[PDB]
């Protein structure tokens, strides 16, 4: 599907599911990184 | 448990078996809450003094 | 993915010299060999 932003949605990315609010970010990923996590081991951000 | 992440159990694992994995994880986590609150009550008592 | 070349291969190797191939770049339907019995043994782990 397309992206639905700035509201609570159900999401399903390429191997990552859950619910929450999707927003754009300025996180600088490396060329070999798919997603990142918070200090606590939970998903912080995802590459589309 | 297979994973600390609930979603990584529930999502991919067969729903029957999954209850076993989830139940185990729940018990694990509940224990930390009981510990936490117990200590807080003790700390609170010291503050009262 | 050419699973036909995996399960309908003409020749299989011996166990002492088991062989491996890499499967990639496709959309795979895994119900084909699951919801229609073609096996005497069917055991999967981690994921249903
Ligand atoms: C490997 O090749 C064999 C056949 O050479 C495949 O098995 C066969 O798959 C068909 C398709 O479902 C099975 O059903 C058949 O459907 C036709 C449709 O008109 C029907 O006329 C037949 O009577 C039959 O119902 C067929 O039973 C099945 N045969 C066997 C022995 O399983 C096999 O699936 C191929 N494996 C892979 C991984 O491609
Ligand atoms: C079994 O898999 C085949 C694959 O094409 C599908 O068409 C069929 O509906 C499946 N059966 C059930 C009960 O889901």
């Amino acid at each position: 599907t397309d992206l639905i932003k700035n509201q609570c949605v159900n999401f399903n990315f390429n191997g990552l599911t859950g619910t929450g609010v999707l927003t754009p970010s300025s996180k600088r990923f490396q060329p070999f990184q798919q997603f990142g996590r918070d200090v606590s081991d939970f998903t912080d951000s995802v590459r589309d | 448990a297979i994973s600390s992440v609930l979603n990584d159990i529930l999502s991919r694992l067969d729903p029957p078996e999954a209850e076993v994995q989830i139940d185990r994880l729940i018990t694990g986590r509940l224990q930390s809450l009981q510990t936490y609150v117990t200590q807080q009550l003790i700390r609170a008592a010291e503050i009262r003094a | 993915c050419p699973f036909g070349e995996v399960f309908n291969a003409t020749k299989f190797p011996s166990v002492y010299a088991w062989e491996r191939k890499k499967i990639s770049n496709c959309v795979a339907d895994y119900s084909v060999l699951y919801n229609s019995t073609f096996f005497s043994t069917f055991k999967c782990y981690g994921v249903s």
